[PDB]
Parts: structure tokens; C-alpha cells; sequence
């Protein structure tokens, strides 16, 4: 579910 | 008055002449070339073979003018172009740049740890060969100081950036044993009362958190969450960028790394983060947001308890576009790990209304986040037994008019989740 | 943060 940055 | 506006072939001349002074002099003219041009001839400098003349310059102890001027003008070239970069790196200058840090000349062993700085900026394998010439030891023994600020100010500012530098880049991240060795020393300037240090310090502890939980886990062990959370708070932007950098990067880890910036009191600062006038700062904070409501049911429930869901509510009413892009997100995230009362706190706060207005955005990817929270909110409906409510809400909003529509959409995710929403509900 | 820092004037 979490999303690391770019 | 001297070596002011010298053309190339004039430096060449002097440097070529077996004369220490008119190579001393020549060099301080590349040097004003360098430093004094908008737009530097570096080219012509490397094409003339220079390089090699300034690292053995480097060199010369006994003249410790031209190590100076010397050590000005490769840092120039440096910040150039990695084409730039690699001149510099091929001309031997990493060891001799190094072995200046060990000068007694302190606006010497700054200007080694500066040229070091834009060499390691460069990108992971530079960094990573400054890393096996051994700069990280004499770079820490600069700092053995009891009190850091008896050091000068840009002095003790260039080695933080430099320190920074040696943290950053991704593919790959910079050896594990570095990092060790580098962390006690960077916790030390997150202490450190300057603004630039405090800055650099926090940007070099964002890089490090970026990454795998591992990583993120090195840095959390060393205790610094309670102070990024401090510096969260401060009134100074450069600051607080990279203070919520890592921060965000921390909270994309587990949910007990997750829990240390809870227990250190981050959710406070949210409303201010989430109202900032600085798109960036908003956008971030919502980003980092959206990784606490993926979180575990007593952390959604803190979300709730610090007042933020009518801020994520307004930042889905109005923000910049990639700013609501990411409070989508974060209203995802919170309905499909939400309890049903907690889901039921996001309706009456206002969600329905801005979320459905989204449904007009051109952009796939936010219309299929959007669709995902409409059915996890009728999931609590269905649980509830009041799917009837919902979707009066939901056509006395637009929401129909809207949903009905990406039934004819040219994207299969699209068409099939509300198409169903239709056939299940609208009815 | 600026990977490269040119020193100048």
C-alpha cells in the first residue's frame, strides 16, 4: 500500500 | 590589474614556462576565468591540457599559493558537466585533492573538501571512488572538534554539503559501511544551530531513507526521528524541504518505523504543511499523508484524532492538480484499511463532493484511484445497510451524471469498476 | 540542493 518517492 | 582577462593562449604561455611565478600567475588568471565568467571557457581549458598542469600543482607544498589557486580552478571545471567531472577525475585529482585535506592552510583543506564535493556530486560511481580512495576518514577528522562551532561558518558549511554528497544517489546507494560511518557525524550537525548545516544535514538523512526498509531502519536506530520533527516545524523553508522529505521517506517503511514519526509528535504540524503557500511543501505533505493512511487502523485513527481529515478534505476541494492527485491517494489508502466508523467520519466531513468533482480530471490513473475509494465506500454502505443514502449523496452531487459516462471510457480498469458501480447501484 | 557548486566571483 505505501509508495516510495520519485 | 595583472592577471585580469587573460585569453587561453596567454595562461597556456605561462604555464608552459619553467618559471614557478608565472605559473603561479597564469593559474590565478585560469582561476578569474573560471570564477569571474557567466558561461567559462572550461572547454578550451581542458582542451589546451590543463588538467594535468593544475593536479600537479595540487602537489606543491612549497608553494602553497598556487595548491590554492590551483584547487580553485578544478573545482570550477567540476561543477561543470560529468564530461567536465571526468576530466577533472581522469587527471589524477582525486588522491591529490585528498591529500590537501591534511593541509595547514585551512582556506586550502576547504577548497580540497569543496572540489571533492562537486567531484562525488557527480553521480554513484565518482562518489563511490572518492569512497575507495579513503576521503571519508580525513573528511570526519575535520570535524573532531568538541564544539562545532569554533569551526569557521562556511567552512563547517561546505563540509556538511560535501558530507551530503556522499549520501546521495540511488542506483546504487552508497556502500553500507560508509553510511556507518558517516551517520554519528550527521546526527552531531542536525544539532548544529546554522540554518545551511541544518539544511544539508537533512538532505543528506533524505537520501540515506531513501531506499529499502533497511536503510530506513540504519537511520530510525540512530535515534533522530524527534529532532527531523522538530526541524519539520521550523520558520525557515529550506529547512523544512528536507526535514519533510525525510520524514515522507520514513513513513513509506513499515508501520513501527511509521510509529516513531507518530510518537514524535509529526501529525501536529500537518495543518500548517498541508496549507502551505508553497505547492511543493503541500504536495509533499499530502504525499506523506496518503503513507499513514496505508498504515494500520490505530494510525488512521491519530489522523483522525489531530483534526487532519477536514485538511485532506480541503486539499481535495483545492490545490494544485498533483497535489490532489496525491490526497486521492491518501482517501484510497484510508477506506481500504479504514474501520467502518472511521469511513463513516469521512463522509460526514465533506469527502463525496470534492472526490466526485475529480471524475472530471484527464488523467487515467487518478479516475481509477477515485472509482477504487467510491466502492470501498459502498463496501461500508453494504455493511451498514445504507447504500440507499449513498448514492442519493452521490447523484445529488453530479456523481452520477459523472460515473455514468466512463461506462464509455477507452480504458478497461475504467469502464469495468463503474459500469459495475452503475449495475450494482444506480441501480 | 544544487549536485555541483561552482565557486564564483
Amino acid at each position: 500500500k505505501k509508495r516510495r518517492e520519485a | 590589474q595583472g592577471t585580469v582577462n587573460w585569453s587561453v593562449e596567454d595562461i597556456v604561455k605561462g604555464i608552459n614556462s619553467n618559471n614557478l611565478e608565472s605559473q603561479l600567475q597564469a593559474t590565478q588568471a585560469a582561476r578569474k576565468l573560471l570564477s569571474r565568467e557567466k558561461q567559462p571557457p572550461i572547454d578550451n581549458i581542458i582542451r589546451a591540457g590543463l588538467i594535468p598542469k593544475f593536479v600537479s600543482f595540487l602537489g606543491k607544498t612549497d608553494c602553497s599559493p598556487i595548491q590554492f589557486e590551483s584547487a580553485w580552478a578544478l573545482t570550477n571545471i567540476a561543477s561543470g558537466t560529468s564530461e567536465q567531472t571526468k576530466a577533472v577525475v581522469d587527471g589524477g585529482a582525486i588522491p591529490a585533492f585528498i591529500s590537501l585535506l591534511a593541509s595547514p592552510h585551512a582556506h586550502i583543506s576547504e577548497q580540497a573538501v569543496w572540489a571533492l564535493g562537486n567531484i562525488a556530486g557527480d553521480g554513484s560511481a565518482f562518489r563511490d571512488l572518492v569512497i575507495k580512495h579513503g576521503a571519508i576518514d580525513p573528511l570526519l577528522a575535520l570535524l573532531a572538534v568538541p564544539d562545532l562551532s569554533t569551526l569557521a561558518c562556511g567552512y563547517l558549511r561546505n563540509l556538511t554539503w560535501t558530507l551530503s554528497n556522499l549520501c546521495r544517489n540511488k542506483n546504487p546507494a552508497p556502500p553500507l559501511d560508509a553510511v556507518e560511518q558517516i551517520l554519528p557525524t550527521l546526527v552531531r550537525l542536525l544539532h548544529h544551530n546554522d540554518p545551511e548545516v541544518l539544511a544539508d544535514s537533512c538532505w543528506a538523512i533524505s537520501y540515506l531513507t531513501d531506499g529499502p526498509n533497511e536503510r530506513i531502519e540504519m537511520v530510525v536506530k540512530k535515534g533522530v526521528v524527534p529532532q527531523l520533527v522538530k526541524l519539520l516545524g521550523a520558520t525557515e523553508l529550506p529547512i523544512v524541504t528536507p526535514a519533510l522529505r525525510a520524514i515522507g521517506n520514513i513513513v513509506t517503511g513499515t508501520d513501527e518505523q511509521t510509529q516513531k514519526v507518530i510518537d514524535a509528535g509529526a501529525l501536529a504540524v500537518f495543518p500548517s504543511l498541508l496549507t502551505n503557500p508553497k505547492t511543493n511543501i503541500q504536495k509533499e505533505a499530502t504525499w506523506t499523508m496518503s503513507n499513514i493512511t496505508a498504515g494500520r487502523q490505530d494510525q488512521i485513527q491519530q489522523v483522525v484524532n489531530h483534526g487532519l481529515v477536514p485538511f485532506l478534505v480541503g486539499v481535495l476541494s483545492k490545490a494544485d492538480f498533483k497535489t490532489q492527485k496525491e490526497a486521492a491517494w491518501a482517501i484510497t489508502n484510508y477506506t481500504s484499511g479504514g474501520t467502518v466508523e472511521q469511513i463513516v467520519y469521512l463522509v460526514h466531513c465533506g469527502i463525496i463532493e470534492p472526490l466526485m468533482n475529480l471524475l472530471s480530471a484527464k488523467d487515467t490513473k487518478i479516475i481509477q484511484v477515485i472509482l477504487d475509494a467510491i466502492s470501498n465506500i459502498f463496501q461500508a454502505a453494504e455493511k451498514l445497510g445504507e447504500t440507499e443514502k449513498l448514492s442519493i449523496m452521490i447523484e445529488e452531487c453530479g456523481g452520477l451524471d459523472k460515473i455514468e459516462a466512463l461506462q464509455r471510457h477507452e480504458n478497461e480498469s475504467v469502464y469495468k469498476a463503474s459500469l459495475n458501480l452503475i449495475e450494482k447501484y444506480f441501480s
